[PDB]
């Protein structure tokens, strides 16, 4: 048997459509547990209600493993949502004003990517050299353009275009609102936030985990992922492409 | 005031308060007190509701101050309802408004001027004397007071008929002597044509004009009580007299 | 231990003052519209099924099955379905006003089913007396039935407010605003043990107060 | 015997309670006799009748019942004593969603008697009143007179030691009443003849009481034996009550 | 588009039955406890509110405050706080049984408060009569509280059942419980309008069936 934790959506979709049938061909009975809350999947992993979980990214594992002193490890990177800035009430970047509005995810680590991208736009400056994995409003050295940030739930970001000037879209909701996924004004080159499968550290060598890793690196899985998650930021194992 | 006819009837385990009220009719003349008498329940503890059409009968029709009532539309029936007064076996009142305010209530429905209501309540409260504790609530006073509240409530709107359901008979006879004196005056001055139910002979002999004696949803006799003497003819009537 | 005193007071004051303001307006306004329109509908439910003032078997059946559907259908899902209509009315999808709208729709249908109790429970014979004295149906309801069940209406509004408080926290995470929109920032995500105990304390004191107000007035108005 | 002793119920300056204050008062009732109680509603139809059960407590005074003080018992023993004493009430207070035959069974369920002796006593006291025919009927099948018999039957079932009435036949007819009172006289054949009762009227009292008391505003103005259906009142203001003849 | 929608639905066949099979356990089981302990709590509050049994002013006030504190305390936060205790008792925190425990906890207080309406609102006379008869408080609960008020209790049960259904959507997120999880799938993450309309219709049926059952029971009791 093998027990998986994912969030709902793209990572649980990877398990439901392709990886689950792949491991059953390989003799493993998979159980999927789906989460809508970030805290429960890791605890359940360290507590052994799960054998594995692909929802954690490199920054999140480090906070939660430190804070809760957990016996867990990453194992391999997985295809990850690009992040990108999109037209809202304003249609091109140059239109930005003192007091313009931007919609962004309320997640601490995805807020950290957003902050790193607005510094790459040069709209704000962050205190460069401060921890990137845990950046926040206080890590804004200067709100150069006095931008009015709007923290939201990520699935609301596609509808927010009408309400805010420009709207960062997580990328998990850009390609499901796929009709507008092409309209990105900016793109994310940061590799500090890659998604990463994870296990209890004692599990790291197990043949079942090697067969999960192989399923996650099988040619059938690559064919399925290219087809289902087009434009996602690949594992460095895939040459990041 | 006359019935054409009435009746109302119930199947086995249809089970309203009593078994059927039978084919029946009467004329109650103007300026006349008319009594109803007989063993308990029996549809007689209900029968008077049929006059105000508060139960619709299974049969027949009724005329009151000219108008036949059963044919009326509900909005016309309001004025018929307004001009005919009634009082009951239970006190049937608005808990969360005062005594004086319960007395004002029908007059609010009369649409009377504020001072006309105030005057009429002060009048009717004083006629029953209970002006002395009218700023009051039902836990504060007793059933005797509450009878006078019913009486005044019925009285105040100057209705052309009253349909008493043992309100003055409800008290014990010694207490009743001081109140019965009121109804006599009300009849003499306004020819109220007051109709009353009872299960006690004594009150009839000391108040009324004609008595229907009754059983099984039907008449035993109608008798004159004039001369303070009930001139009955049946042995059932004699038992009811005793 | 002083870590706890410092961590909260310096930062959180600035947000708390807004998070509170958003919370109160969202509960208050939604409650008003819920009690207002819910009253009228509750009356209709009763007076159609009363068979005394008026009757209609069919309208009664239709309105009940409607009310049933809307009372039980899930609120969060209904809010997502109501976003286009909401934006078209409010002029935007985001803020306490937009939440107050969807909250009020749930509260509207919530309210009326309660009041059904408040009427079926009441003593019969005074109704017959009102009919015996020939009042219009509108007068009966307006200037009798409320006062008779006055203590009953205070209880119902008290409990509805407490419900809408829990509902407002759920409404706020998706739409923005409210102490729920704080708690998810300092719990569920970036969880902090000391900040969570302060929000818990504020709730306790506020929710005693509203109920204690309700019980005092309801007691006065027997 | 019963002894009634300096009993009072003083209220507040507002005096917004059920009635006006009631004064320190005392009497003695015997094993062999029927006692009637009479005044105007100004004194209070309730009078101190609820306090006899100790639904209230004397602000002055005390209460011997069957020769035993009740204000001192002050325990589940006082409730147990209450179970043993008969009363009927101005308000029907019947359960609505059980048959009146099961409202008749309800007092014996309190006594905890074996259910067979419950069935027996029930049918006995129910057919003594003659309401056995309309016992199975719920309260939407009745008038006041049926409901009265129900209260009366409910009271009778224990063969209780001592008896209290509350202006019962104000809304009832003579031959049922006559027969009921003839049953109470048969209860005198049983251990006790004590039948305490309120009616402010004369008609009943003149017909069948042994003794009686005349009162206003919590003052007793005379007690009178009744003989040959005559009161023989000595009291002047009592004679204002006797004018009600 | 119609044929595309219809042909799609056939694919989800087994998953739908597994979501529904889950849902009955959460709602049914949690309801039982809610009605059970909520009864005792409401009764105990009421008897200490009255001179019947024993009148305890202080105990009454403290217990009343506790019920208000727990109803108004937020559901989602409470679930997250309950994690360590829930894990020790059930042997897990994932799944419908663990979630139903948390549902039921909220339900105890909500049901006791609902019970309180019905208890405080009875007509005095019969209580006064049995008390005059020297009856013990056990007999008073054994029949006297029930005889009429049991219809209002069917009403209370009916609203409670419908309430636990809405909360089951919210627990559906974390516990992966039944139709709440199903509505989180192909909802915010993906937009499949066809299965939304199907879920709406499936719920609509359940709603009508529940309230129709409640309505009939309450009608037949009096």
């Amino acid at each position: 048997e093998i027990v998986f934790g994912t969030t709902v959506g793209d990572f649980g979709d990877m398990v439901k459509e392709q990886i689950q049938a792949e491991l059953e061909k390989k003799g493993y009975t998979v159980k999927l547990v789906e989460f809508t809350d970030y805290v429960r999947p890791n605890l359940a992993l360290a507590e052994g209600e799960l054998d594995i979980n692909v929802f954690q990214h490199k920054p999140y594992l480090d906070d939660f493993k430190k804070e809760h002193n957990l016996d867990i490890t990453e194992v391999f990177q997985v295809p990850t949502a690009p992040l990108g800035l999109y037209p809202g009430k304003l249609k091109s970047l140059e239109e930005v004003k003192d007091g313009s509005t931007v919609s962004a995810p309320n997640d601490p680590s995805n807020f950290a990517r957003v902050l790193v991208m607005l510094d790459e736009l040069g709209w704000i400056k962050l205190k460069d050299g401060i921890n990137p994995l845990t950046a926040s409003k206080a890590d804004i050295a200067e709100n150069l353009k006095n931008i009015k940030i709007v923290e939201l739930e990520a699935a609301q970001l596609p509808r927010s275009r009408a309400d805010v000037d420009f709207a960062v879209v997580n990328g998990n909701y850009a390609i499901s609102s796929g009709m507008k996924l092409t309209e990105a004004l900016f793109q994310e080159p940061s590799f500090a936030y890659v998604n990463w499968s994870a296990v209890k550290t004692a599990d790291k060598d197990s043949q079942w985990l090697k067969d999960v890793t192989e399923a996650y690196n099988s040619d059938a899985f690559k064919a399925y992922a290219h087809k289902r998650f087009e434009g996602y930021k690949s594992p460095a194992a895939w040459n990041e492409g | 005031i006359i019935l054409d006819k009435v009746s109302k009837h119930y199947q086995t385990r249809d089970k309203t308060r009593f078994a059927a009220v039978e084919p029946t009719s009467l004329e109650i003349r103007d300026g006349e007190i008319f009594g109803l008498m007989g063993y308990s329940g029996a549809g007689k503890s209900t029968l008077l509701r049929l006059i105000n059409l508060l139960e619709r009968p299974d049969s027949g029709k009724v005329n009151v101050c000219g108008q036949e009532l059963t044919a009326l539309d509900a909005a016309a029936l309001r004025q018929a309802r307004q001009n005919i007064g009634m009082v009951f076996q239970q006190f049937n009142l608005l808990s969360n408004r005062t005594v004086a305010d319960n007395v004002a209530f029908p007059l609010e429905i009369a649409g009377w001027p504020s001072e006309k209501i105030k005057a009429r309540v002060k009048e009717c409260l004083e006629i029953v004397g209970l002006t002395e504790r009218a700023g009051h609530y039902p836990a504060q006073l007793s059933g005797g007071q509450k009878q006078r509240v019913g009486i005044a409530r019925a009285l105040a709107p100057k209705p052309q008929v009253i349909l008493a359901d043992e309100p003055t008979s409800a008290l014990d006879p010694a207490t009743t002597r001081s109140v019965l004196e009121c109804l006599e005056d009300i009849n003499k001055r306004f020819n109220v044509t007051i109709v009353i139910v009872t299960h006690e002979m004594s009150v009839i002999r000391r108040l009324c004009d004609r008595a229907a004696l009754l059983d099984k949803g039907k008449v035993v006799e109608i008798v004159e009580v004039r001369g303070n003497q009930i001139h009955a003819q049946s042995d059932i009537g004699r038992e009811l007299i005793r | 231990t002083f870590q706890q005193a410092v961590s909260t007071i310096v930062g959180m004051k600035d947000e708390i003052f807004r998070a509170l303001g958003e919370t109160f307006v969202m509960v208050g306004l939604s409650t008003t519209f819920a009690v207002i329109f819910g009253t009228l509908l509750g009356v209709l439910l009763f007076v159609t099924s009363s068979r005394q003032l008026h009757y209609n078997k069919l309208v009664n059946f239709l309105l009940d099955n409607l009310v049933n559907l809307m009372r039980a259908f899930p609120f969060v899902i209904l809010m997502i379905a109501m976003i286009p209509a909401t934006r078209a009315i409010v002029g935007s999808t985001i803020g306490p006003v937009a939440a107050s709208l969807v909250l009020s729709v749930s509260g509207l249908f919530y309210f009326a089913r309660l009041v059904e109790q408040n009427l079926r429970e009441v003593p019969k014979g005074v109704i017959e007396a009102a009919a015996a004295m020939g009042a219009p149906p509108i007068a009966i309801v307006c200037k009798v039935l409320l006062n008779e069940a006055r203590a009953g209406m205070v209880s119902s509004i008290t409990v509805l407010a407490i419900g809408l408080l829990s509902y407002s926290a759920a409404a706020g995470m998706i739409g923005g605003g409210g102490l729920g929109d704080l708690a998810i920032r300092y719990g569920y995500y970036r969880y902090q043990t000391e900040v969570i105990i302060f929000i818990v304390a504020l709730l306790v004191l506020l929710v005693i107060l509203i109920q204690s107000t309700g019980n005092a007035l309801a007691r006065k108005l027997d």
